[PDB]
């Protein structure tokens, strides 16, 4: 849905084709009928608002951690995530733990807002499998 | 030396060293010390002037006292005022 905004009809076609196919636990499943109605439009609106509030709330410490780690650490995790990112000692010019904790609490609220878009409600929790994987004994969570 | 030509120009405080609070404190203590110095010098010159003019009034009255004439008495009466204030 987000990618559909300001991309050509055929570009969105190709993106929908590739994002449709999911591989999970050595079996591949396909989503039927991914269609951008108003029901997805509400989710897009709240995703944009949540991202913008995350960006506005995040402090310079939070922003600059990635850059500072990259200057003095190297790992597949770090190089991979920095390859996903844009390209561009000294003391931190503002330091206040109380401001930082207030800001982190608000950012936690916003990150909960954004997570609830993809987070489904748990209905059962499993603790058993029939070895043929036809049935399980579960605790109901509703 | 000369409290009339104020030169507060000591702005040279680079940001890489010291925490921001110490930078602020150094600027503040500089300005405060400038104010204190100028006020102290002013007061010392004021009191020197008052002491010198009081001494001169004393000596000149002592000298004019020796003759009792209208002019001499008039001058003594003028010098008789206390001069321990700017006014």
């Amino acid at each position: 849905g987000l990618f559909s905004l300001d991309r050509s009809y055929e570009e969105v076609k190709a993106a929908v084709q590739q994002l449709q196919t999911i591989t999970f636990r050595d079996a591949t499943f396909t989503i039927p009928d991914p269609v951008i109605d108003q029901h997805l439009l509400i989710d897009m609106k709240t995703a944009c608002l949540s991202m913008s509030m995350v960006a506005n709330l995040a402090s310079e410490l939070t922003m600059t951690y990635v850059r500072k780690l990259a200057l003095e650490d190297s790992s597949m995790l770090l190089v991979k995530c920095q390859e996903l990112l844009m390209r561009l000692p000294a003391r931190p010019q503002h330091v206040s733990p109380d401001d930082e904790i207030a800001r982190l609490s608000a950012l936690f609220v916003m990150l909960r807002q954004l997570d609830d878009l993809i987070r489904e409600q748990v209905v059962f929790t499993v603790c058993d499998v029939s070895p043929d994987n036809k049935s399980a004994t579960c605790i109901f969570k509703g | 030396r000369n409290m009339f030509c104020v030169k507060p120009l000591d702005l040279n405080l680079d940001r890489h060293a010291n925490t921001a609070l110490v930078n602020a404190v150094n600027k503040l203590v500089y300005t405060g010390r400038l104010i204190m110095n100028v006020r102290r010098s002013w007061e010392e010159l004021e009191r020197k002037c008052l002491a010198r003019i009081q001494e001169r009034c004393k000596l000149l009255v002592k000298e004019l006292r020796m003759c009792l004439s209208f002019d001499s008495n008039y001058c003594r009466n003028i010098l008789k005022h206390a001069v321990e204030n700017g006014d």
